[PDB]
């Protein structure tokens, strides 16, 4: 489960939201108003998912496995950008591997729904046709599926 | 178990009211909703209609997506953009097959159709596509493509916002409850729900409703019962919210009896799927028997689905509980061979296989590599093991559990239309209301892409229902108030009778809801085909289970809550009790055996096409407190032979 | 799980130690440690010698019979004072049979032809125990007596105190670890604890050290994980701290791949012995079947085993295994049907054996009577459901894992006095160290009468080893400063990285007791024949369940504990962890499967009495951290035939 | 597993020590300084042996079935006397029964150890005589058993 290093963490200074507690797709993260440091307050009932980690600005948020299954020492720390993700992961047995990997090959907030696609119609709504239809499926026309005789 | 800070409690008539009025209503904001929101935002300028979209938490992140996805499993490629090309005939038959022949191939026949555009277009938004150096998508198995996924949900739900507006999307606002037509019985009308963040109860009025809730996870008990309960395979973030809504609504539910084991990595439960498809990765047992081989025999009983290709996932399965039953665990994944054998002592190659290995899972599941970091586990050195997790419920995925829902009118047959009152795409059996993704069921395999094509599917269909039948539902004041009260009446009652105990845990009027949780996991495991049987049960195991789910059922009126985060537990644990019973008076009903390492009714052990080929749909009346089961024969749609 | 209200810490060095010098200490106020404490009291007074007992919770109810107990298990009856009289050989036979051909008659005919006296004993203090009008005590079966015994443990806790002075017993003191001899490695010298009620470090010096701590639990992952983890059927109290002690010492332990699986009324564990043996009930699988009939064939097998009456009891379990991997639950005793036969339509004999049947619960298990009142299940209307729980290890009862000691001069054969370096009764392979009830191996279905028997026989062996050798072992002072530290370095660990994280219960370099007991649960539930495989296992998982458990243990040096309560929970998890180890590797040396009903090897099948009708002793050498195993033959010493 | 009721809870302060934190076998029950009143510490730890609730002399203590598998309603309640003790149990459904057993025949702290026995002596130290025997066992002499062949 997901935990917060007290040293790194400022309760999300004086930007406008909480970036753990806003991010958390459990409801987990949340703010301690006396520390004014975050917490995860039901650990077991983290998926792991890292949404926290990667979102918070200090990076004061890191995993601890499940103790069930997990022996202490293993640890996975990304340090996500805008076009790629570095990951560092640290065996237990002080093994050390470090990967990089593409994670969108536009700018964030670039994208345009329905560009380049024709105004709807009502006799367009009576049809198969989804936005952008036939021609974002690629094919020569709508494709066409054989019916059992 | 939670064991929060400080309180939180607000009475019901202390809690401020905000009414949303909306045309079309899409209850979840994951991979399905956010194609709903997307695909609604351009049909419903045809009318100057409002979408709004309702997520529990927060959309760049929620649901089965939050950690991204190494790939993407649904791309037919009728062009050629990829490694291989693949017929939608071919398509709908393996998915008819997988089923074990049971399957709507107008619904699977109609999202595979629109699929690859829907793919197209998230590489168009940015979302990275593994590509061989001549420019092809890169196949992992026949029907899926890799992906650099990492952030697929941020990506998707960013589409979704440019489409619909920041303005039509509420977070952090728990459903809990549909709201039917004053004026008519069978019609939607809205919804309820409250905020996980301030005291807010929230009424929305709609013309429509989309059901996007994900599936429901943590109805069985899991492998792991104490930290890592929280690592269920499936999305621990949806807990059959559409399930119990809809059902309650009086939609009719379909196959809510297939159930999916998801045979993955051990513990950990990262991807097979690019091990075994992709670096062709071997499965053998603790003496190394590459069991596939060794129980394909045993698979000869199930002529013809057991000579299709691939095999079906649940026989895959029920080979793998044969090794089990026999006492062959560890079951082994051979990463060391399979990374030796591809690299073919090219140490370049190797590193660049390898670096893809560890991207399939830190694209989708990092606790697999953080249980290999913590266990000293290096792929390239030592196998790792593999075993099947506790049953999920879903209809997106490699079950097909969720609501019987409409086709379209040009694939559709007269034999699935007769219990639509309305025949829109999507629509489920009540006026109104939709069912997409894991909500929707009898045609699985939709995965990422799949969603949110059908939930682009619904929400034109959802225009087009408002258009033409120009609805105009009212809800009923009594009964919002009524829900309103029901709503916070866990925290009213921890306030009324938390002076019965020194301890808050531990009362004799009330439960928490990791409690009722709790004893919910262990009937199911216990009784419904759960790990602790190794997924046996027959007539009198699930006919026990409905007595004690009786039991719980009645306790939830005497659940308790402390704060608005265990307020929304409270009612993620009602969703996931009534999901759990469905699933049992469905299983309880159909007498066969179709789907053999899924689940095995002992007392009728095979599979019957003489008597049971056919969808098993139901309807709960809430009036009447009554279960109605209905036979729905298969029949083929769509063109293909075994 | 454990949340503590506020820390209580301290510092090694900064708890003050407490130096207790005695003669005989005797670990444990459970009934064996009560039986040592009286008949020790009675012949130190030949040398003015000192008894010390020390429990670390009050001997009023510390241990199994906290609750009291509804039956003494084991009453020989040499001259008709009950219902029914048996012979010494009679009982003999009949425990070597139920142990499937392995018991050390010497140890068993030893406490036999002495029990009575102590159960005589037990009644003149005031037990009350049933009786026929003609004044007769009233059999359960052919070897138990019922008792109205809720105050049984309060009554033998009289007879100890009054015997040995309170003065002499110290309560709610946790023993840790053994002392040895500084000037030799096989001689015992005392033992180290600590108080759980204030700081404060334990020192005890003695002549004798008598381990009478009970058997383990919670080794395994229950059928119920949540608050339920604590209605273990064996006393949760009992974590097997004399197991790890004497292990570490370097004494040798025999039979520890013998767990007991008891099956019983499920999930409350309410007994079955009288349901059985007195009510004439029936057990019966989902379909009506009476399993110990339809499964008869099973047992012919072995031989002559199978045709043993009573069955042996891992055979009875065997019959039940089967129904269970048919699939054919629930299991029911049919208590309705058992109660309408014997009352016969006499409504006032009804009304009297229904009597009886809620004291045979309420004098003892009382969770099994309140399951029955809030699942509204009325004994003498409908039946309820059996189960077997998962397994728990303990010399004392059914199952005979435990310490190899030596036995009386008079019975026992050079065979079986090889490994024993002085001759006392009781007193295990390492000088001045006996070892009593659940911890003395080899001589089971003593129960509690024969447990406070067996304790009386190493008590007056204790006197007699001090006084004939007069004993003077020296405690190596280097060796307890580094044990204090030890003690409480879970503390000091908490204090010195609790600051990593923001929660308590969720740090990088350290875990909570409660956190390394899950994790040992699930090692041991999946790999050492837990319930999670219906008790099957193999070299394979064997293997992998000793690499886990090796994590594990280097993890015990990073344990954390927050206040003294935790810090007992943190050595309580340490003892069990060895034990677990210990029995994991007995399971693994012994290539054969000679209980089936108590676990399977899959890779050896077949009960071997070629080459394994010997006990399998073991001992761990500390010093090299290695353990060697060998197998002593059985030889039956008492005379009796099948 | 066990809970305090706050209004009949004292804290034992009338008396000389914590009946429930004595009696426990497992170490659960404990006192909240705060409040004075007791509590169990770690109810998953509970055995449900209703030690707590027997020797609470104010009645303060019950039994609330593990959440696991016990329906809410159910309860068994104790009133042990000295020389017997009663029970009601009471179902979900609302049926009562109740019952009471004896539970001794001779008066609390009445137990004279070796009262009869003759003293020990070195001589009888070395055979196999425990205190009081032969006679206790009910037999003039030792029970001998036939060793085989
Ligand atoms: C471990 C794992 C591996 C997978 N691997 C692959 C793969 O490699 N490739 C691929 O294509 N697909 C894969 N999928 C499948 C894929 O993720 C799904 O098919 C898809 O996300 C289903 O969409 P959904 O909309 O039905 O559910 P989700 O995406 O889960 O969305 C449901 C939404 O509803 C919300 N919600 C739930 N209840 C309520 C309520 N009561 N009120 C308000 N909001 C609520 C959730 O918070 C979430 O935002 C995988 C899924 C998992 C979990
Ligand atoms: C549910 C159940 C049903 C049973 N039914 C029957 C029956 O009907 N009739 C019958 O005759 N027998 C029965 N028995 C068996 C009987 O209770 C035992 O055989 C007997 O209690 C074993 O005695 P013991 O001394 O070995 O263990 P216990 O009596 O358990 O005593 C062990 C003592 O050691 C203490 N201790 C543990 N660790 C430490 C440490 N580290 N430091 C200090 N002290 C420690 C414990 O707190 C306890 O006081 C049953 C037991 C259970 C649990
Ligand atoms: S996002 Fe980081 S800095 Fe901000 S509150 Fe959370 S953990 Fe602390
Ligand atoms: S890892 Fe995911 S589930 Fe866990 S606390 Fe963080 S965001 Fe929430
Ligand atoms: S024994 Fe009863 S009155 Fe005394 S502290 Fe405990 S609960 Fe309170
Ligand atoms: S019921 Fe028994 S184990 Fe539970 S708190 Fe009370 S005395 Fe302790």
């Amino acid at each position: 489960p997901s935990f917060v290093n007290p040293e790194k963490c400022d309760g999300c200074k004086a930007l406008e939201r909480t970036a753990c507690e806003y991010i958390c797709p459990n409801d987990l993260m949340t703010l301690d108003k006396e520390k004014m440091k975050a917490y995860n307050r039901e650990p077991d009932m983290c998926w792991e998912c890292y949404s926290c980690v990667k979102m918070c600005p200090q990076g004061a948020i890191d995993v601890r496995g499940y103790v069930d299954y997990s022996p202490l020492g293993g640890a996975c720390v990304p340090m996500r950008g805008t076009s790629d993700i570095m990951w560092t992961v640290k065996y237990r047995n002080g093994k050390v591997l470090r990967f990089k990997f593409a994670i969108r090959t536009t700018p964030w907030g670039s994208i345009q729904p329905f560009e380049g696609f024709p105004e709807p119609t009502e006799e367009a709504l009576k049809s198969e046709l989804l936005a952008g239809e036939p021609e974002i499926i690629g094919t020569s026309e709508f494709p066409q599926v054989k019916k059992k005789a | 178990v939670y064991y929060p800070k400080k309180y939180e409690l607000y009475k019901a008539d202390e809690v401020p009211t905000e009414v949303v009025e909306t045309d079309i209503l899409i209850i979840g904001g994951g991979f399905s909703g956010c194609g709903a929101a997307y695909e609604a935002a351009y049909w419903a300028k045809l009318g100057g209609l409002k979408v709004t979209l309702v997520e529990k938490a927060a959309v760049e992140r929620s649901g089965a997506v939050a950690q991204g996805l190494s790939a993407i499993n649904t791309y037919i490629d009728l062009t050629g953009r990829s490694e291989r090309q693949n017929t939608l005939e071919d398509y709908v038959r393996y998915v008819t097959l997988d089923m074990m022949g049971l399957a709507r191939e107008d619904l699977v026949a109609d999202y595979a159709r629109h699929v690859d555009g829907t793919v197209h277009l998230f590489e168009k938004w940015g979302l990275p596509i593994w590509k061989t150096p001549d420019g092809k998508y890169v196949r992992e198995g026949q029907w899926q493509i890799m992906i650099h996924g990492e952030s697929y949900k941020p990506i998707i739900a960013e589409a979704a916002k440019m489409a619909v507006g920041e303005e039509n999307i509420y977070e952090r606002v728990f459903i809990f409850e549909l709201l039917k037509d004053k004026n008519d019985p069978n019609a939607v009308a809205g919804a309820v729900g409250f905020s996980v963040r301030e005291p807010k109860f929230y009424v929305f009025k709609a013309k429509a409703v989309i059901l996007a809730t994900g599936g429901a996870t943590l109805l069985f008990r899991p492998r792991s019962t104490g930290e890592a309960a929280g690592r269920t395979w499936y999305a621990i973030f949806d807990t059959g919210s559409g399930y119990y809504m809809g059902l309650k609504a009086g939609a009719m539910l379909t196959q809510f009896e297939h159930r999916f084991i998801p045979f993955r990595f051990k513990d950990g439960y990262g991807p097979v799927g690019a091990w075994f498809l992709f670096f062709k990765c071997k499965a053998k047992n603790a003496y190394g028997e590459e069991y596939i081989k060794t129980r394909a025999a045993e698979l000869e009983k199930y002529k013809p689905y057991g000579a299709a290709q691939p095999i079906p996932t649940p026989l895959r399965n029920h080979q793998v509980m044969l090794e089990i039953m026999d006492g062959n665990q560890p079951i082994y994944m051979h990463t060391e061979e399979a990374l030796a054998e591809l690299a073919g002592g090219d140490k370049k190659k190797l590193k660049h296989i390898y670096e893809e290995a560890f991207e399939d899972f830190l694209d989708m599941t990092v606790s697999q590599a953080l249980l290999w970091a913590c266990q000293n586990i290096d792929p390239q050195e030592q196998p790792s093991e593999a075993a099947p997790a506790e049953p999920y419920i879903m209809g997106s995925h490699s079950g097909e559990a969720g609501f019987w829902v409409c086709g379209p009118e040009d694939l559709m047959p007269e034999e699935y239309a007769k219990l639509f009152p309305l025949k829109y795409n999507r629509m489920t059996t009540v006026k109104g209301l939709f069912a997409i993704g894991d909500c929707a069921g009898a045609n699985p395999h939709k995965f990422s892409s799949g969603s949110f094509t059908e939930g682009r599917i619904a929400a034109k269909a959802a225009v087009r229902f408002i258009l033409e039948q120009k609805p105009n539902p009212e809800i009923d004041d009594a009964v919002v108030e009524e829900l309103k009260k029901k709503a916070y009446a866990p925290m009213e009652r921890f306030m009324q009778y938390k002076d019965l105990s020194t301890a808050d845990d531990v009362n004799p009027e009330y439960i928490l809801p990791w409690q009722g949780l709790v004893r919910l996991q262990k009937i199911m495991d216990e009784y419904a085909a759960g790990i602790a049987t190794i997924y046996k049960t027959n007539e009198k195991m699930l006919q026990r289970a409905l007595e004690l789910l009786a039991f719980l059922k009645e306790d939830l009126e005497k659940l308790a809550a402390r704060d608005l985060h265990e307020l929304m537990r409270a009612w993620e644990l009602v969703h996931r009790v009534w999901t759990a019973e469905a699933h049992v008076r469905h299983m309880l009903f159909r007498k066969e055996t179709r789907w053999p390492g899924y689940y095995y009714r002992t007392d009728y052990p095979e599979l019957n096409d003489e008597e049971w080929k056919c969808f098993v749909c139901s309807k709960y009346d809430a009036e009447k407190d009554e279960w109605t089961f209905e036979k729905v024969p298969y029949v083929q749609v769509i063109e293909w032979s075994f």
